[PDB]
RNA sequence: AUGUUU
RNA sequence: GGUGAAAUUCUUGGAUUUAUUGAAGACUAACUACUGCGAAAGCAUUUGCCAAGGACGUUUUCAUUAAUCAAGAACGAAAGUUAGGGGAUCGAAGAUGAUCAGAUACCGUCGUAGUCUUAACCAUAAACUAUGCCGACUAGGGAUCGGGUGGUGUUUUUUUAAUGACCCACUCGGCACCUUACGAGAAAUCAAAGUCUUUGGGUUCUGGGGGGAGUAUGGUCGCAAGGCUGAAACUUAAAGGAAUUG
């Protein structure tokens, strides 16, 4: 509930005690029930397997990636998202990766990831079409909907409130050094207006 | 006049006629 | 007979929400309500549960997929590229 | 039994560069251009300015300790000209007559495998 | 090709279609070859291979699924495994491997 | 007014170990100082010198050789093979109309660890009694010739170290091997190994670097 | 009227030929229509062959040449006199001088 | 390099 | 830098140039041609896979199953549209520098959409050979592409030969070309634009002086831009084609 991507319940055997250990993975696309998932340094490069980032070749597509070895997955967890392995630095062992936002990150080569892309992709391509569907979407996430515009408020309620016309009145780009109660609008905006041209600055 | 530019001017004129006809009802 | 000329499944929305939004919803609704071939038993019995879950009515096998279709093009590309990388690593 | 640099004559239009470097190329010696030796904004590519610049570069190379130069001559290349400018020939001539020894003249103009659609539009410069 | 040989067997020789009849033919020892679809469940595939190992019967692995195997044998229904009882006038049993 | 060449000291590029001759020239670098080491400024320089200079014979006027400085020892830069390339003039001279240009390239690993890309070129030629004026190949001949050349390059590398391949390129025995293996497909007048490109180096291993 | 029997180009049996850009003005002209001239110039003539032979450290260098295939549009070729306007009968003469 | 109309 | 010359712009925060690297996206130079394939639009790095195709060979098979085709379908450059990805370059718009009498034109520097890709539209080009398709026949010639046939042929290795490449001759199909034109045309020119007043091999489509006008209106298709269909009033003695002399 509240998550775009489906979850996979993978049952492992406890290596030190006779019992079963169930894990809640984020299902990668193509993973099916009854499938054998192999997790570890020596696992094969198959979709759904959990491998350290250093053990996979350049160009590999991984998901649920650990920022640090052992944090059990931090990156590329939302539906349809993935991390691209773009290179390795075996001396001072590190892996260069491309994050879903397009940022290039250097991660420890012992950090683990799941081979494949998170399931549920293309979810945001369908128009919600209804306040009701937005209502039920956020009914299981948090009380962040609906959103009243600040310009529609009174000056007491918001920096944008008040005026004989609904207007901001001053620049909506707010400094990063501003304080709580001031950071309404575009916080630390490097630019504004419609984005024209190429992204992914380098 | 160039045939191409006469065609362009006529196309703009039809666009204007369509707009005015849509305005009218 | 053909009950609707073009709206199809999106006739349930009447005249609301805009024609472009209704068409965008129509494509993906057809995709998500279609039946798909089971890769395991070979029957056209795979239907969506929640988004990303695709279950075969016969053989009761469930596969992770796209939100509105069994396999997205990105996932197919990833599968082929991992096949290639695995084959290069093993040989 | 000589000490060899690399001449590196980039003879574009609008300018000529006489850039003698070490054999590796990382360390340079007295890169002088036609615009440094003439101030007219149009004789920068002239053979005379190229000759003066090459003579100055040769004098500085002889003071540094360079006796011979392996010649690498280029045009703008890329997608623009592929034709060496009017000043590169005079620059090489002046390098030859300034007492420096010459070796291994080569054209290193950057030539693509049909990349980088050229500037000017499909109708070109309509002069 | 293999599909042509299989068509010849269906046209002239003797055959059975399906897991149950294939296993019955294997256990009676009147099976000369079993063709197993690519998408056969691996447990069923292993059981058929074990029966074939016990009966000294040849196994051919059809590259297509049950849909393609049914088409190759000329039926409108899925066939997961085919058993050849008599080859008829067909070279399927000898021109393999 | 600082005259930066007054603080620059010269080094001798004792570049090759096996080509013909130790000495290929000199290069100047900033004198070793507190926070900027002269060997640090060196050890990455790639010098491109003609194989004719390296051998002393003028029949190697093309085929410039790259030599990358691997280790610095006492006013002597020890380099190693970094790549080979034809000269632009020679390449353009070989490329002519009314004939078919065939190119092959492979990415192969030398016996020890060196990853190289080898680019070989060849051109169709007329027979002795040919009256037809162009002598083009039928592109199935081109596919076969490319396969033969690629196999020859792939097996010539992977069976030789970097030093062995370097010592094999100078006599151009690979060109003659390609001619022998392709004479039954097309005459192929101008077979050459036009380029060798280094893609990946093994661990430095100054011990086996010490062949010069 | 039709000025040239085939056309002002060389294209019969193709339909489309990829264009090239004029070296002088960068106009896009089909590759077959463009006036193509080869330059095989000596890398040094410059009244300087003797000068650089003397200055060379290599005896009998046999200095190389520069090769450059120039593609001209029709307007640029005519303006630069690479190609000249010929008489009606002389136009049907494809032999170079 | 720029030069309109009759 | 850039130009005819300049200017805008960048530059001792080291621009331009040099070397070693790295990333991105596009493109596929030279080879490249009066060469190839495709129904056309088009298609040019390698290799692998997937189907397809012409020609040739054929003492294989069927036996009229065919040709052209209203309605109807499929594809259809570029530009443009929708939504993602991508966005190096160039670059409608836009901004600027100059020129000019004015010059938000040509020229210079940037630069949005676009250019690329995926999933859908759009369905138009001087979409041209301004030459419908099928069939037969009527001059000569040499090339060239693909296939085949022959040689006491040349070279190449396997050891007999054999393919491979080449030479010679023939041959079928193709892209074209040169000469001549009995012939055709108003001529330019044309091996078809010939076999047409000595007028009939089959068949589809289109035009009927120039404008108004591919306009108005209606229909239909399209998200839109627009496409397809498509007048009339009125006006006019020419408009136009080819060639000749100035
Ligand atoms: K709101
Ligand atoms: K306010
Ligand atoms: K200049
Ligand atoms: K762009
Ligand atoms: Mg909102
Ligand atoms: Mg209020
Ligand atoms: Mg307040
Ligand atoms: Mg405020
Ligand atoms: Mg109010
Ligand atoms: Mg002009
Ligand atoms: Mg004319
Ligand atoms: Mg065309
Ligand atoms: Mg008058
Ligand atoms: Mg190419
Ligand atoms: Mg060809
Ligand atoms: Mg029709
Ligand atoms: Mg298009
Ligand atoms: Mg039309
Ligand atoms: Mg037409
Ligand atoms: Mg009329
Ligand atoms: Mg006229
Ligand atoms: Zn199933
Ligand atoms: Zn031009």
């Amino acid at each position: 509930s509240g998550r775009g991507a489906p979850l996979a319940k993978v049952v492992f055997r406890d290596p030190y005690k006779y019992r079963l250990r169930e894990e809640i993975f984020i299902a990668n696309e193509g993973v099916h029930t009854g499938q054998f998932i192999y997790a570890g340094k020596k696992a094969s490069l198959n979709v759904g397997n959990v491998l350290p980032l250093g053990s996979v070749p350049e160009g590999t597509i991984v998901s649920n990636v650990e920022e640090k070895p052992g944090d059990r997955g931090a990156l590329a967890r939302a539906s349809g998202n993935y991390v691209i392995i773009i290179g390795h630095n075996p001396d001072e062992n590190k892996t260069r990766v491309r994050l879903p936002s397009g940022a290039k990150k250097v991660i420890s080569s012992d950090a683990r990831g799941v081979i494949g892309v998170i399931a549920g992709g293309g979810r945001v391509d369908k128009p919600l079409l209804k306040a009701g569907r937005a209502f039920h979407k956020y009914r299981l996430k948090r009380n962040s909907w609906p959103k009243t515009r600040g310009v529609a408020m009174n000056p007491v309620d918001h920096p944008h409130g008040g005026g004989n016309h609904q207007h901001i009145g001053k620049a909506s780009t707010i400094s990063r050094g501003a304080v709580s109660g001031q950071k309404a609008g575009l916080i630390a905006a490097r630019r504004t207006g419609l984005l024209r041209g190429s992204q992914k600055t380098q | 006049m160039r045939a191409k530019w006469r065609k362009k001017r006529t196309r703009r004129l039809k666009r204007k006629r369509r707009k005015v006809r849509a305005r009218s009802k | 007979a053909k009950r609707t000329k073009k709206v199809g499944i999106t006739g349930k929305y009447g005249v609301r929400y805009g024609s472009s939004l209704r068409r965008q919803v129509k494509k993906l609704e057809i995709q998500q309500h279609a039946r798909y071939d089971c890769s395991f038993c070979g029957k056209k019995t795979v239907k969506r549960g929640a988004a990303g879950i695709w279950t075969c009515s016969c053989c009761k096998k469930t596969v992770a997929g796209g939100a509105y279709t069994v396999s997205t093009a990105a996932a197919a590309t990833v599968r082929s590229t991992i096949r290639r990388l695995r084959e290069m690593v093993e040989a | 039994s000589q000490v060899f640099g690399v001449a590196r004559i980039y003879a574009s239009f609008n300018d000529t560069f006489v850039h003698v470097t070490d054999l590796s190329g990382k360390e340079t010696i007295a890169r002088v251009t036609g615009g440094m030796k003439v101030k007219a904004d149009r004789d920068e590519s002239s053979p005379y300015a190229a000759m003066l610049a090459a003579q100055d570069v040769a004098a500085k190379c002889k003071e540094v300790g360079i006796t011979a130069v392996h010649v690498k001559i280029r045009a703008t290349g890329g997608t623009r000209t592929k034709t060496p400018g009017p000043g590169g020939q005079a620059a090489l001539r002046a390098l030859a007559r300034s007492g420096l020894r010459i070796g291994r003249i080569e054209d290193v103009t950057p030539v693509p495998s049909d990349s980088t659609r050229k500037k000017g539009g499909r109708r070109g410069r309509r002069l | 090709s293999i599909n042509q040989k299989l068509a010849l067997v269906i046209k002239s020789g003797k055959y059975t279609l399906g897991y149950k009849s294939t296993v019955k033919s294997l256990r009676q020892g009147k099976s000369k070859l079993i063709i197993i679809a690519a998408n056969t469940p691996v447990l069923r595939k292993s059981e058929l291979e074990y029966y074939a190992m016990l009966s000294k019967t040849k196994v051919y692995y059809f590259q297509g699924g049950n849909n393609e195997l049914g088409t190759a044998v000329g039926k409108l229904f899925r066939v997961g495994v085919v058993s050849i009882l008599e080859a008829g006038d067909s070279d399927i049993l000898t021109t393999l491997a | 007014v600082v005259d930066p060449f007054t603080r620059k000291e010269w080094f001798d590029i004792k570049a090759p170990s096996t080509f013909e001759n130790r000495n290929v020239g000199k290069t100047l670098v900033n004198k070793s100082t507190g926070l900027k080491s002269a060997s640090d400024a060196l050890k990455g320089r790639v010098v491109e010198v003609c194989l004719a200079d390296l051998q002393g014979s003028e029949d190697h006027s093309f085929r410039k050789i790259k030599l990358r400085v691997d280790e610095v020892q006492g006013k002597n830069l020890l380099t190693n093979f970094h790549g080979m390339d034809f000269t632009t003039d020679k390449l353009r001279s070989m490329v002519r109309k009314w004939q078919t240009l065939i190119e092959a390239n492979v990415t192969v690993k030398t016996s020890d660890d060196y990853v190289l890309r080898i680019f070989a070129i060849a051109f169709t030629r007329k027979q002795a009694n040919q009256v037809k004026r162009h002598s083009y190949a039928q592109s199935s001949h081109i596919r076969a010739i490319r396969k033969v050349i690629s196999e020859i390059l792939t097996k010539e590398v992977q069976g030789s170290t970097l030093a062995q391949l370097t010592s094999k390129l100078i006599p151009e025995v690979i060109n003659k091997e390609i001619e022998n293996a392709t004479k039954d497909i097309f005459p192929l007048q101008n077979i050459h190994v036009r380029k060798v490109k280094l893609l990946k180096q093994p661990k430095f291993d100054v011990g086996a670097l010490m062949a010069l | 009227p039709k000025k040239r029997a085939s056309n002002g180009r060389n294209k019969k049996g193709r339909g489309h030929v990829k264009p090239v850009r004029c070296v002088n003005c960068s106009k896009s002209i089909p590759k077959d229509k463009a006036i193509k001239r080869m330059a095989i110039r000596n890398i040094v003539e410059a009244a300087a062959v003797r000068d650089l032979s003397e200055a060379s450290v290599y005896p009998e260098y046999a200095l190389p040449k520069t090769y450059n295939k120039l593609h001209y549009c029709v307007s640029c070729a005519i303006h630069a006199r690479i190609v000249r306007v010929r008489s009606r009968e002389d136009r049907k003469n494809r032999a170079p001088p």
